């Protein structure tokens, strides 16, 4: 009906367990409320989050860049878990129609704490946020997601490897990308870039780190392609130089011994894969 | 100011500038005249660190 | 000056006789001078202690010209606090119960650096060679510190005189935390004039990589930043002088320029922490390194492959510097042409 921020801080809570139900700190120095840092005082009973994305967009600004430190604090299943994933879409699209860098760093920032506290379903919407910041031109904010890169290291290379199917996902979605881009020649940079992300990541440039493991990608990835980036990473494959179970597997999603030595999708999926 | 000859004329330029600055600066009593002095000064002197600190 | 001037000298002297003197070493100096000929240094020192009784050494070496800026005091009779520091350098003579006079030694340094303080004379004297001087240069953590006493006195040193100075040590090699401390040389660089020679090189680049490495286990953001000075004298010195060794220092300059503003940001504050005062600074530096790297040229080009990592960090410092008391327009001016 009716300081009302120091009302918030009234009750803030601290400590291992909340008491919600039911003003001077020890440390000299402070006039204020003599010396009482003490406050007089876990019921079952996402929505609150849209609240506080709302009172970012009402002005928040370096309070807003405040929050996002804190919701670095405040992120340290199921529903609850969806709403925080349809937010994290509607936010960087958000960001995509507010075309501001400001606000591109807030959620480069968002991704740094990602990166630092992502629970796996989050560390997928980390790799989106990092698709976005690609898309996004703050080049600053892609600074803010390499800051995530090394939370994860915490070694962009290792969390890859931690990554793995996920990681893989986030250059499938890169791949997909490669498919809308196609020129062979851009192609081939895009090669070149590929080995510039294992740089990023530090190990080395592809190659080792890609080749036959980057194959067994490639082969999930050449069926999504239809040619396209497929054709393309052909075309950049030729300016780079010059057995296939993954996909056999990928189809699935001694005859073929190999594929019969390591029959993932054979040996899980089973039914129709079985029979394919 | 680029060329190296160009800037040796600049150094005496300045000196010929500051000796005015000089006369200026007692001023009679001008306090305000010192300070407004001081800041076209200082852009002069940001100048100076611009070609080197040195 | 006089008997007033006089005091503070003795009052250095009296750190040295505090118990545990000065650092809690045990000797008291005079107790560390408790063979003959040392007995006999050990009476000088008396005899010095008696000239610092005097005053007389206080406004004495008058003339501030060439040397130490405004003049060190006579301090005379410090020749015969230097003939103790001749018996401390015979003290661990075999080594140049084991080393037990190293931290003596190392505490004799410090009360030389105090004497340097005191005579502008007695740096002479050390220069003219003192002796033990040049054989100390000859010959850890408290070797760094004596390395910092010989800057104390290069400052003392008059121009040129100083140049002759540098000449004296033995080797560049044998000049290469504590040893961080050392690095933050700076000193000579200090002194500007001869030696800008000497500070060109043939390939320094490997210091600028253990700046990148920040290899002390302290890491402290004051030690960062007098690393920092350290580089901002380098800069100094390359003008006064008139590549890629330049961008790997750029490089340690860069991993320090990520955590630089962006920290800043992450705490939103006037940087009331001295640390975080010293940082701003730092910022202000970055902006004048900046300048001074487009100064340079082709520069840019080196810059520019590790640049877009430089640039994420430099919007946000570029935002910080402008908000920061410490950054200055000048600084700011290669700031904005980096905008």
């Amino acid at each position: 009906k009716d300081v009302k921020k120091e009302f918030a801080s009234i009750l803030g809570q601290l400590v291992c367990t909340l008491h919600g139900m039911f003003e001077p700190f020890s440390e000299h120095g402070h006039v204020d409320l003599f010396c009482r840092n003490l406050k007089a005082t876990q019921l079952k009973a996402k929505a609150v989050l849209g609240t506080l994305l709302n009172l970012m967009e009402d002005p928040d600004k370096d309070v807003r860049v405040a929050f996002s430190g804190n919701i670095k604090h405040i992120l340290e299943d199921g529903f609850i878990k969806e709403l925080f994933v349809l937010r994290m879409k509607e936010a960087y699209t958000h960001a995509q129609i507010s075309r501001n860098n400001e606000l591109k760093d807030t959620l480069i920032l968002t991704t740094g704490d990602i990166g630092r506290a992502a629970k796996g379903d989050l560390v997928p919407f980390a790799l989106l946020h990092l698709l976005h910041c690609l898309l996004s031109k703050s080049a600053s904010v892609s600074g803010a997601a390499y800051t995530e890169i090394r939370a994860l290291v915490a070694k962009l290379q290792s969390f890859f490897s931690q990554y793995k199917k996920p990681i893989c996902q986030f250059l499938v979605e890169s791949l997909h990308s490669s498919q809308m881009t196609a020129v062979a020649h851009q192609r081939e940079m895009a090669l070149n870039t590929l080995s510039e992300i294992a740089n990023v990541f530090d190990f080395p440039d592809l190659n080792r780190f890609l080749t036959r493991t980057l194959q067994v990608l490639l082969p999930d990835l050449a069926a999504k392609a239809s040619p396209a980036a497929s054709a393309l990473i052909r075309t950049l494959g030729k300016q780079l130089n010059v057995f296939k179970y993954i996909f056999s597997h990928l189809v699935c999603s001694d005859f073929q011994g190999l594929h019969n030595e390591l029959l993932l999708r054979i040996g899980e999926h089973y039914q129709q894969v079985f029979n394919g | 100011s680029g060329s190296h000859e160009a800037k040796g004329s600049c150094i005496e330029f300045s000196n010929w500038i500051i000796t005015r600055l000089l006369r200026i600066a007692a001023t009679p009593s001008c306090h305000l005249l010192h300070k407004k002095i001081c800041e076209v000064i200082c852009s002069l002197l940001f100048l100076f660190k611009s070609k080197s600190p040195a | 000056w006089r008997q007033r001037s006089n005091t503070q000298g003795s009052i250095l002297i009296n750190l040295l006789l505090k118990q545990p003197l000065i650092p809690g070493s045990s000797l008291s100096l005079c107790h560390l001078l408790s063979s003959a000929l040392r007995e006999a240094q050990n009476l000088a020192f008396t005899g010095l202690n008696l000239v610092a009784r005097n005053e007389c050494s206080r406004d004495g070496d008058p003339a501030e010209g060439g040397r130490r800026a405004f003049p060190l005091c006579q301090l005379p009779g410090a020749v015969h606090f230097l003939p103790l520091v001749q018996f401390f350098i015979g003290l661990h003579c075999q080594a140049l119960s084991v080393c037990i006079l190293e931290g003596f030694s190392v505490t004799a340094l410090s009360i030389l650096q105090h004497l340097v303080c005191h005579s502008g004379a007695v740096v002479s004297l050390l220069l003219s060679g003192h002796p033990l001087l040049k054989m100390l240069l000859h010959l850890a953590s408290v070797l760094t510190q004596c390395l910092k006493v010989l800057v104390k006195l290069a400052e003392n040193t008059s121009c040129d005189f100083l140049p002759r100075f540098q000449c004296v040590f033995q080797v560049l090699p044998k000049c290469l935390p504590s040893v961080l401390l050392a690095v933050e040389l700076s000193l000579l660089a200090d002194h500007d004039q001869l030696a800008p020679q000497l500070c060109s090189h043939s390939e320094l680049l490997l210091l600028y990589m253990y700046i990148t490495s920040r290899p002390d286990r302290v890491a402290l953001e004051t030690q960062w930043l007098q690393l920092e000075q350290e580089v901002v004298w380098l800069l100094a010195k390359l003008g006064v002088q008139s590549c890629q060794c330049n961008v790997e220092v750029v490089r340690a300059l860069t991993v320090m320029l990520h955590r630089q503003w962006l920290t800043v940001r992450r705490a939103g504050g006037p940087p009331r922490t001295d640390q975080q005062r010293r940082t701003v600074r730092c910022l202000r530096d970055t902006v004048l390194l900046l300048h001074g790297l487009s100064q340079k040229d082709l520069f840019m080009m080196h810059c520019v492959e590790v640049l877009h990592q430089f640039d994420q960090v430099m919007p946000g410092v570029s935002m910080l510097i402008r908000g920061l008391p410490d950054v200055t327009d000048c600084e700011e001016a290669a700031l904005d042409d980096l905008c």
